[PDB]
C-alpha cells in the first residue's frame, strides 16, 4: 500500500511562503443520530399461542421484564437523541421572500412550497439515496393478512412478536428545525444561537467571518462576486457528487442493515431445535405426554431465551455507539453551525 | 461396448424434501452429484454389471420402449436377493428374490425365498430421462424428470429439478447395478452421488431454478 | 406491571391482545376399514431372527387400545412418541416385524446398540422411532426336548445396516484356506439353534417381540387413529387439526402453486403456512389471528384514575377487538383537537397527549 | 469430532453472529489506528540542515 | 523445551491477525507530521504547506498566547536551551521509570488474559462425566454420550459468548480513546490550541 | 442444584453485563464533567453553547 505522494517542502532561515489568491470548499460530513426503535413480546416470540409453555416460562423468574425495560431504555434514549441533535432553536425563523444575499445562492438548500413535504433539492437526493428497510413504523396488518404474491420478512418479523415503533419526530418537523436553522444562520448569523436573532446583511456577516480567520475584511469587499461564484461552483459540485455517486451515505446505511439483518437473524433462530426432537411446539405437544414434553419444552425455552439475551445485548452495545454519534452530532450542531470554530480540522 | 466421457455440467439435484418453500434459499445435506463432475458414457451395441457406489444417476436421450428395467443387488443366480424392476408401456413390476438369469440379461418381446411384490403406474408417458436411484437405512427411493432437448449433442446447460416417485422399503444389500435392455444402439450416462452440500434457490412458484456446490470452488464455499 | 399502587404521568406498555378461537376443526382422511392387529398378534410360531418377518400397513383406521387386549406383555417401550396419545396423532405408514428372541438380548433391540442380535441379526436405525413390544412366551415356545426351530446368526464378515435382512447360509471362513463347501478347520456353520427349555432362568425364557416402526413423513395420511372429522369453515380465527398437528389460526383460500407430490408450505421460522385439506384436493393459508400491543397513557393518581388505551400497529377503524386513528396505532379516550402545544406525554409521529380543562380530559394533538 | 459438529448444527447460527462480531472488532481496530494516523495529504521530509 | 501458550491457544482454534499497517509505515507517518509541523506549522493542515523559519513560527505561537513577539527574539537562546534541557529530561524519564507506559501494557494484559482464560475454560466438565470429548464418545453408548456432548457443548458456547461480549465493551472503549487521540492529533499538532488542559 | 445453579449463573452474568454497561455510560459522562471542569472553571470558553 501506498502512503502518499512524496514531498519535500523547502525550509530555509530567511525564506517564507505566502499565497496570493484563495478557493472557497464546501465539504459533507455524515453522521448518524438515531436507530431503529423495536420492542419483543415474549410469550409470543418463545412459545407462542400455548398455556402450557407460558405456565413455564413464568417459572424463570423477571429476564423478560428485564428485557422490556432495556428495550423501552434504547426507545426512549432514540428520541431524546433526536431531540438533543435537531430541536436547539427556540423559534421556528422564516426566510424573506426576497432571495439576494450578496449574490450568495442558497436555492438548493433552501425548502422550495412546490411539495407537501418541505424539503429541499439536497435533502431530497440524501433521503432518495437510503434505500429504507421498509420498517414496521406505518401498520402493515392489513397487508399481512391478505396473501399476496409470497410472504415477505416483515410479516414473519411480526407474527413472532417483533415489533418497530415509530418516531416521536416526523420528517417534516426535522425539515422544519432544519429550515429554522438554515434560516437563522443566513439572517442573523451567530447572533440567533446567543439570545435573540439580531439581522446583518450577508456580506457584512462574511466580512466578520474573514475577520474570524485572521483575513482582512477588505478582501471580502473587493472580491465579493468571485467569492460567490466559487460558493456557488462549490454547491453545485456537491449536487453533481450527490446526484453521481451513491456510496457517500455508507453510515446511515450501515446502521438501517444492522437493524434488519438483527431482526432476520432473531427470527432465523426460531427454527433451531436444540437439542430437542423439534423445533415446532405443538409437534411436541401433540407427540408426548406431560414429563417429556415438558423437558423438551424446557430446552426450547432456554435455547430461545438466550438469543433474546444476545439480540438485547448486541442492542445496548449499538445504542451506546450511536447515542456517541449523536453527541457528536449535537456539539457539531452548536459549534459549527450556530457559530465559528477556531479548532482545527473540527 | 462403447466407453466415453462427459461432463455432467450442473445437471442432476432433486427434491430433498416433500415441503414446498417458496421465495427462500435452503441448505441441506443429501447425497447428491457434484456439479462438473466426470460422468460416463454408455454405449448399447455388445456386459459385466456396473457398480453401486452409494448412488447412481442416469440420463437418457432415446424414446419409446428400448430402454427399460434396472437390476439391484450384490450378486446374480441366487444366494442373496436381489432388488428387480420391469417397465413396459402398460405397468412396472418391483419385486425383490432370487430369480433366474443368464450371463446377458434382457428381456425377450416376441423363486425360493421369494417376499416383496410391487404393482403401481408406469415411469413414462427432444427426450431426456433422468433417473436418481438411492439407497439409505433400508430404504430406496426414485427421482425422475422428463425434459426436452434443441441439440442431441451432450447433456444441456440448465437446471431441472428432480421430483420423487416411491419410497419402497427394500432393505437389501446393494453393491453391483446390472441394466436391462430390450432385444426383437443406446445411450446412456452413469453417474454417481457423493455427500455434498447444497444451497437450493426457490423461486415464487416453489419450483427450483439454481443450486451451488459447497466444495467445488472457493466461490461456492464463500457463497456458502 | 410497575408492582406499585400509585402510577406516574406518562405511557406504559403494559399487556398485549390476542383474538381468541371461536370453533375447532378436525381434518382427518375418510376411511372406515380396521388395521390387522389381530391377526399380527397371534401365531402359532413366529419367524427367527435372521428372517422375521415384515408386515405392510396402511389405508385402515388404527386402534392401540386394542394392543393391551391381545398380549400380556410389560415392556411397551416407545421412543419418539408416548403409548398413550397413539391415537390423537396422525401418519402415513406402520410396518410390524415379529421375531423371537432370548431374555437376555432384549435389551438390544433399541436404537444405537451394540451386540449380537443388534450387529448381525437386527438392527434398529439412530433416528428410530415407534414402539417395541416384548412378553414372555415360556408357554408356548419352549419345550424340554429343546427348540431347534429357532435360528440366529453367530457371526459375519461385515456388520449389517439397519432394516436389512439376509437368508443365505454360507460357511464362514477365518483363514487363507478356503472351506470349500465343508464345515471343518476354520470352517463354521453361522445358524446356532437358541435351545429352549423350560427348566432355564428367567434371563434364557423366549421373548415374542413385536416391533412398530411408524412413517412420520410428508406423504399423504393413509393410517391412523380414529377421530371424527367436522366441516370445513373459512374465513374465521379456529383451531383446526390436520392429519395429526394442531394450530391456531385463520385458514383462506391458497393461490400457491403445491405440487401433486406436495403436502405443507413452511415459512422462514419453520412453522407451517400452507395446508392441504385430506379430503377434498385444496390449499389453505395458515396465518395468525389479530394480535398486538396495548398503551395506557395516564397521568399521576394524586391528579387523575382517567385513562387513554393506545392499540399499537393496528387499525380500529376495521378491527378494533373518542376513537382516533394515528400512525402509531389507534387512539381510545382521548378528544383530538386541532391546537398545538409542547408534548407533555408522547405517543407516536408527531402526536402528543396532555390533560387540560378543554370539565377535565385526557387530550390529543399535533 | 464427527459427532459434536452434528449436535452442533442444531443450535443454529450463534457461532455466525459471533464471528461477525469478532470481524467488526478487527475491522473497527484498522479503522481507528488510520483515522488517528493517517492524517497528512503527503509525505513530506525534513531539509538535510539541521 | 515446554509447549507454550501461544501454540495451546492456536491449536484450540483461536488466532491472533496482524494489523494493516505496519511499524514502519506508523513510523513514516509520524515522520511526516513532525516534518510538517516543524517546517510549515499549521499551515500544512489547512491546505498546502508553506515554509516559515522556525524563530518565526514561534513568535507567531507566543503572539497567540498574549506574549508579544519580542520576548522571544530577546530570550531566543534561553527558551531554546530550556527546550533542550526539558527534551533531555522526557529522555531520562523514559529511561529510567518504567511506570509510564501502563495503559498500553493494560491493554496487552487483558487482551492476553481473556484468551489464556477462554483456554483455561475447556478443561471443566460442566455437568458432564469427563472434560474430555473422546472419552465421552468411547465410554458411552449414544443417547447417553449426546447428552453429556449437549452439556459440554452449552458450557463452551456461554464462555465464548462472554468472551465475545467483554471483547465488545472493550472495543468501544479503545474506539472512545481512538477519537479521542485523533482530536489530540488535529488540535495540538495540526494547530494551536486555546482549550485549557488540553 | 444443577438447574438451580445453571439459573442463577444466568442472571448473576445479566447483572454484571448491565453493571458493564452502565459503567461505560458513566465513564463517558464523567470524562465530559472532567472536560468541562477544565476548560469552563479553569478558564474561558469561546464554545458556543458549552
Ligand atoms: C541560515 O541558513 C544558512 C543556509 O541556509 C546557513 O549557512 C546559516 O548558518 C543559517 N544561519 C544560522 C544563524 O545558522
Ligand atoms: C441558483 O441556482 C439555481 C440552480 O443552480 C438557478 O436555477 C437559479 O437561477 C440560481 N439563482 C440565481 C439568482 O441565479
Ligand atoms: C474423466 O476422466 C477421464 C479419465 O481418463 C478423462 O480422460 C476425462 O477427460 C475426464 N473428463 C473430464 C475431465 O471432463
Ligand atoms: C454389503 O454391502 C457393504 C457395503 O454396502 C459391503 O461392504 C459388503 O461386502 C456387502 N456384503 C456382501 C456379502 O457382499
Ligand atoms: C410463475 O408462474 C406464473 C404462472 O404461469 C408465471 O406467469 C410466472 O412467469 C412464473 N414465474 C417464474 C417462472 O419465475
Ligand atoms: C389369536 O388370533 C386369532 C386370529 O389370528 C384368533 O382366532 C384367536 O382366537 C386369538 N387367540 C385368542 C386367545 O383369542
Ligand atoms: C373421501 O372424500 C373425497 C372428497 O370428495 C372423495 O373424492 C372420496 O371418494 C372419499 N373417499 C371415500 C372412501 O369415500
Ligand atoms: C387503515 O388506516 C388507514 C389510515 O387512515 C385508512 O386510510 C385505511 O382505510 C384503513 N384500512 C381499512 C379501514 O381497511
Amino acid at each position: 500500500m501506498s502512503l502518499g505522494a512524496e514531498n519535500s517542502v523547502a525550509y530555509s532561515n530567511n525564506s517564507i511562503a505566502i499565497p496570493t489568491n484563495f478557493t472557497i470548499s464546501v465539504t459533507t460530513e455524515i453522521l448518524p443520530v438515531s436507530m431503529t426503535k423495536t420492542s419483543v413480546d415474549c410469550t409470543m416470540y418463545i412459545c407462542g399461542d400455548s398455556t402450557e409453555c407460558s405456565n413455564l416460562l413464568l417459572q424463570y423468574g423477571s429476564f423478560c421484564t428485564q428485557l422490556k425495560r432495556a428495550l423501552t431504555g434504547i426507545a426512549v434514549e432514540q428520541d431524546k437523541n433526536t431531540q438533543e441533535v435537531f430541536a436547539q432553536v427556540k423559534q421556528i425563523y422564516k426566510t424573506p421572500p426576497i432571495k439576494y444575499f450578496g449574490g450568495f445562492n442558497f436555492s438548493q438548500i433552501l425548502p422550495d412550497p412546490s411539495k407537501p413535504s418541505k424539503r429541499s433539492f439536497i435533502e431530497d437526493l440524501l433521503f432518495n439515496k437510503v434505500t429504507l428497510a421498509d420498517a414496521g413504523f406505518i401498520k402493515q396488518y392489513g397487508d399481512c393478512l391478505g396473501d399476496i404474491a409470497a410472504r415477505d420478512l416483515i410479516c414473519a418479523q411480526k407474527f413472532n412478536g417483533l415489533t418497530v415503533l415509530p418516531p416521536l419526530l416526523t420528517d417534516e418537523m426535522i425539515a422544519q428545525y432544519t429550515s429554522a436553522l438554515l434560516a437563522g444562520t443566513i439572517t442573523s448569523g451567530w447572533t440567533f444561537g446567543a439570545g435573540a436573532a439580531l439581522q446583518i446583511p450577508f456580506a457584512m456577516q462574511m466580512a466578520y467571518r474573514f475577520n474570524g480567520i485572521g483575513v482582512t475584511q477588505n478582501v471580502l469587499y473587493e472580491n465579493q462576486k468571485l467569492i460567490a461564484n466559487q460558493f456557488n461552483s462549490a454547491i453545485g459540485k456537491i449536487q453533481d457528487s450527490l446526484s453521481s455517486t451513491a456510496s457517500a451515505l455508507g453510515k446511515l446505511q450501515d446502521v438501517v442493515n444492522h437493524n434488519a439483518q438483527a431482526l432476520n437473524t432473531l427470527v432465523k433462530q426460531l427454527s433451531s431445535k436444540f437439542g430437542a426432537i423439534s423445533s415446532v411446539l405443538n409437534d411436541i405437544l401433540s407427540r408426548l405426554d406431560k414429563v417429556e414434553a415438558e423437558v423438551q419444552i424446557d430446552r426450547l425455552i432456554t435455547g430461545r431465551l438466550q438469543s433474546l439475551q444476545t439480540y438485547v445485548t448486541q442492542q445496548l452495545i449499538r445504542a451506546a455507539e450511536i447515542r456517541a454519534s449523536a453527541n457528536l452530532a449535537a456539539t457539531k450542531m452548536s459549534e459549527c453551525v450556530l457559530g465559528q470554530s477556531k479548532r482545527v480540522d473540527f | 461396448r462403447t466407453q466415453s466421457y462427459t461432463n455432467s455440467f450442473t445437471r442432476g439435484v432433486y427434491y430433498p424434501d416433500k415441503v414446498f418453500r417458496s421465495s427462500v434459499l435452503h441448505s441441506t445435506h443429501d447425497l447428491f452429484l457434484p456439479f462438473f463432475s466426470n460422468v460416463t458414457w454408455f454405449h448399447a451395441i455388445h456386459n459385466p454389471a456396473l457398480p453401486f457406489n452409494d448412488g447412481v444417476y442416469f440420463a437418457s436421450t432415446e424414446k419409446s420402449n428400448i430402454i427399460r428395467g434396472w437390476i439391484f443387488g450384490t450378486t446374480l443366480d441366487s444366494k442373496t436377493q436381489s432388488l428387480l424392476i420391469v417397465n413396459n408401456a402398460t405397468n412396472v413390476v418391483i419385486k425383490v428374490c432370487e430369480f433366474q438369469f443368464c450371463n446377458d440379461p434382457f428381456l425377450d418381446v416376441y423363486a425360493n425365498n421369494c417376499t416383496f411384490e410391487y404393482v403401481s403406474q408406469p415411469f413414462l408417458m427432444k427426450n431426456l430421462r433422468e433417473f436418481v436411484f438411492k439407497n439409505i437405512d433400508g430404504y430406496f427411493k426414485i427421482y425422475s424428470k422428463h425434459t426436452p432437448i434443441n441439440l442431441e449433442r451432450d447433456l444441456p446447460q440448465g437446471f431441472s429439478a428432480l421430483e420423487p416417485l416411491v419410497d419402497l422399503p427394500i432393505g437389501i444389500n446393494i453393491t453391483r447395478f446390472q441394466t436391462l435392455l430390450a432385444l426383437h444402439a443406446a445411450a446412456y450416462y452413469v453417474g454417481y452421488l457423493q455427500p455434498r452440500t447444497f444451497l437450493l434457490k426457490y423461486n415464487e412458484n416453489g419450483t427450483i431454478t439454481d443450486a451451488v456446490d459447497c466444495a467445488l470452488d472457493p466461490l461456492s464455499e464463500t457463497k456458502c | 406491571t410497575l408492582k406499585s399502587f400509585t402510577v406516574e404521568k406518562g405511557i406504559y406498555q403494559t399487556s398485549n391482545f390476542r383474538v381468541q378461537p371461536t370453533e375447532s376443526i378436525v381434518r382427518f382422511p375418510n376411511i372406515t376399514n380396521l388395521c390387522p392387529f389381530h391377526e399380527v398378534f397371534n401365531a402359532t410360531t413366529f419367524a427367527s431372527v435372521y428372517a422375521w418377518n415384515r408386515k405392510r400397513i396402511s389405508n385402515c383406521v388404527a386402534d392401540y387400545s386394542v394392543i393391551y387386549n391381545f398380549a400380556p406383555f410389560f415392556a411397551f417401550k416407545c421412543y419418539g412418541v408416548s403409548p398413550t396419545k397413539l391415537n390423537d396423532l396422525c401418519f402415513t405408514n406402520v410396518y410390524a416385524d415379529s421375531f423371537v428372541i432370548r431374555g437376555n438380548e432384549v435389551s438390544q433391540i433399541a436404537p444405537g446398540q451394540t451386540g449380537n442380535i443388534a450387529d448381525y441379526n437386527y438392527k434398529l436405525p439412530d433416528d428410530f422411532t415407534g414402539c417395541v413390544i416384548a412378553w414372555n412366551s415360556n408357554k408356548l415356545d419352549s419345550k424340554p426336548s429343546g427348540n431347534y426351530n429357532y435360528l440366529y446368526r453367530l457371526l459375519r464378515k461385515s456388520k449389517l445396516k439397519p432394516f436389512e435382512r439376509d437368508i443365505s447360509t454360507e460357511i464362514y471362513q477365518a483363514g487363507n484356506k478356503p472351506c470349500n463347501g465343508v464345515a471343518g478347520p476354520n470352517c463354521y456353520s453361522p445358524l446356532q439353534s437358541y435351545g429352549f427349555r423350560p427348566t432355564y432362568g428367567v434371563g434364557h425364557q423366549p421373548y415374542r417381540v413385536v416391533v412398530l416402526s411408524f412413517e412420520l413423513l410428508h406423504a399423504p395420511a393413509t393410517v391412523c387413529g380414529p377421530k371424527k372429522s367436522t366441516n370445513l369453515v373459512k374465513n374465521k380465527c379456529v383451531n383446526f387439526n390436520f392429519n395429526g398437528l394442531t394450530g391456531t389460526g385463520v385458514l383462506t383460500e391458497s393461490n400457491k402453486k403445491f405440487l401433486p407430490f406436495q403436502q405443507f408450505g413452511r415459512d422462514i421460522a419453520d412453522t407451517t403456512d400452507a395446508v392441504r385439506d385430506p379430503q377434498t384436493l385444496e390449499i389453505l393459508d395458515i396465518t395468525p389471528c389479530s394480535f398486538g400491543g396495548v398503551s395506557v397513557i395516564t397521568p399521576g393518581t394524586n391528579t387523575s384514575n382517567q385513562v387513554a388505551v393506545l392499540y399499537q400497529g393496528v387499525n380500529c377503524t376495521e378491527v378494533p377487538v373518542n376513537v382516533f386513528q394515528t400512525r402509531a396505532g389507534c387512539l381510545i379516550g382521548a378528544e383530538y383537537v386541532n391546537n398545538s402545544y409542547e408534548c407533555d406525554i408522547p405517543i407516536g409521529a408527531g402526536i402528543c397527549a396532555s390533560y387540560q380543562t378543554q370539565s377535565q380530559s385526557i387530550i390529543a394533538y399535533t
